[PDB]
């Protein structure tokens, strides 16, 4: 399918009306970093030849 | 099949034609004695960076 970007919402927009929230949610997101990767060593001359 | 290694006795169980055996690497960890029928598990000898 061709995908969809969105759901519409067209915002009721006039010049003296206002939206003012009458309650609110307190949400917890997360957030996933990586921070470090596993530190390796190599013996080029083992590697190479043993 | 030629190298250096630690040979210890191995938990493994071969299926008897198989002679070598090798890990997820593809580096040789155990092999069959042709003498006696026994499994011996090398694990490489213990280098590391000083
Ligand atoms: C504020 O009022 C406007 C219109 O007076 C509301 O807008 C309508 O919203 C409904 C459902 O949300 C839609 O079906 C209509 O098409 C909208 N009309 C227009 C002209 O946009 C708006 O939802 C109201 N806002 C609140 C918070 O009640
Ligand atoms: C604001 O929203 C919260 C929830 O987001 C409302 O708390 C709920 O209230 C109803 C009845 O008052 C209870 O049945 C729910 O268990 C409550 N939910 C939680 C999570 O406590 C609160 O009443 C709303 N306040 C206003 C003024 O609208
Ligand atoms: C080979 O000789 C060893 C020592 O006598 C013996 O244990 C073994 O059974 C013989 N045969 C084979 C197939 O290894």
């Amino acid at each position: 399918y061709t995908m969809s970007l969105g759901v519409e919402n067209s915002v009721a927009y006039s010049n003296n009306s206002i939206a003012i929230p009458t309650n609110f949610t307190i949400s917890v997101t997360t957030e996933i970093l990586p921070v470090s990767m596993t530190k390796t060593s190599v013996d080029c001359t083992m590697y190479i030849c043993g | 099949l030629t190298g250096t290694g630690v040979l210890t006795e191995s938990n493994k169980k071969f299926l008897p034609f198989q002679q070598f055996g090798r890990d997820i690497a593809d580096t040789t960890d155990a092999v069959r004695d042709p003498q006696t029928l026994e499994i011996l598990d090398i694990t490489p000898c213990s280098f590391g960076g000083v």
